[PDB]
């Protein structure tokens, strides 16, 4: 199972728009962000007290430097693709997620994942240790990243060595706010229109992430009739969410709502109290 | 900690 | 080979309206837009109360996810009420539209 996990989102663009700039880089830990590279400001920076209170200058300063190196491998990279493509000019993205996942048995799975323009291009993972192409101008880059087996030794020594030891001192530094439990706030709403009671179970504010939110019609359970919206952000770091079922207004008694979450006591009960 | 840049496609 | 390949098809975004906290009339909250499922990553948004540009809206960062969809939370502190209409009102490339979300009071 995953205990702790660090991450890194990049977003290159061929094309600055409005909130998009040339390059962000974006750290994680256990999905909470912590760290920011953008091509604007030109530096690695805190995203949260415990890193800001826990890192040296040189670790921004060592970040800085791998940041501008990758603002200007990117820029390379997607010139690169669009002869390769022969496309348009315009806007053109390459994505890249990397990192590490700490598991229950002591074990660690890493990955290196890159997208161009909504699709896969290659990926790598500590399991099978090779650069994956997802298609033929990917091949092109695979073949010259597998010469002497020189790139795939970089990630290798990355994702399964230096990524799980820096985990490991960030969730010491991060140990407070990661640990935390926010139980949900749960309320039923109920639009009776069209002749169709509409009948929706949100959680508010919770933390973590994982939630059970199940309909029951008597003594049955309701996921057939059941619809779940997405475990979606709130801007102070905890989740939202929300699961709906269409109902008789005749019947609309019939239902309850269960909710369980690690900062519950225990699981509770609602209903629609108009 | 970010010190895998990106390599050249 | 002589190959031009096109861009590929663009995917239009999904929008989430729902507010941090149960709506009490008179109680300041927190409205949120949550915009995922999108490509390419350019966006407008707009936080609208009867039609009109709500005061202080923030935009989070741009992530994506495993498909390499755009996702983006944007959201604004208010007062829910009973008489007044929440929308958020997103465009992008694939819409030929702005489309409008409502914010189904939680009361
Ligand atoms: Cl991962
Ligand atoms: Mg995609």
């Amino acid at each position: 199972m995953v205990l702790h996990s660090l991450h890194y989102l990049d977003v290159a663009v061929s094309e600055p728009s409005p909130g998009i700039p040339q390059f962000v880089a974006m750290g994680f830990v256990d999905g909470i962000p912590f760290t920011r590279y953008d091509s604007e400001r030109g530096r690695m920076e805190p995203l949260t007290e415990w890193i800001k209170d826990s890192a040296d200058p040189e670790y921004w300063d060592s970040q800085t430097q791998i940041g501008v190196g990758s603002q200007h491998v990117y820029a390379r990279s997607l010139e690169t693709l669009r002869e390769r493509y022969n496309q348009s000019g315009g806007l053109h993205t390459v994505l890249r997620v990397y990192g590490c996942e700490l598991l229950s048995d002591g074990s660690v799975r890493g990955s290196e994942r890159f997208g161009y323009d909504g699709r896969d291009f290659i990926s790598f993972d500590l399991e099978s240790g090779r650069f994956m192409a997802a298609d033929s101008a990917a091949e092109i880059t695979r073949r010259r990243w597998e010469h002497e087996g020189i790139v795939a030794e970089r990630q290798t020594n990355y994702l399964k060595h230096e990524c799980p030891e820096w985990l490991q001192k960030y969730v010491g530094y991060g140990q407070k706010e990661l640990e935390r439990k926010e139980p949900p706030d749960v309320h039923v709403s109920g639009k009776e229109e069209h002749g169709t009671l509409i009948l929706s179970c949100h959680a508010y504010g919770f933390y973590p992430k994982t939630i059970a939110v199940n309909w029951m019609k008597g003594d049955e359970i309701w996921d057939q009739e059941t619809e779940w919206g997405g475990v979606v952000p709130n801007s102070d770091g905890t989740f939202h969410t929300w699961a709906r079922i269409e109902a008789l207004p005749e019947e609309r008694e019939q239902y309850r709502c269960r909710v369980e979450h690690p900062g519950m006591p225990e699981p509770g009960i609602f209903a629609w109290e108009p | 900690y970010m010190t895998l840049q990106a390599v050249t496609f | 080979e002589n190959l031009y390949f096109q861009s590929m098809a663009g995917e239009a975004p999904k929008v989430e309206v729902y507010a941090r906290s149960r709506a009490e009339e008179g109680k300041e909250n927190i409205l949120h837009c949550f915009i995922t499922g999108f490509h390419p990553p350019k966006i407008d948004v707009e936080l609208l109360k009867n039609g009109e540009p709500m005061p202080g809206v923030t935009y989070g960062d741009l992530s994506f996810n495993d498909k390499w969809q755009f996702q983006r939370l944007v959201y604004v502190p208010f007062i829910p009420t009973r008489e007044d209409i929440f929308t958020c009102r997103v465009a992008h490339s694939t819409m030929p539209e702005p489309r409008s979300y409502r914010w189904e009071p939680d009361f």
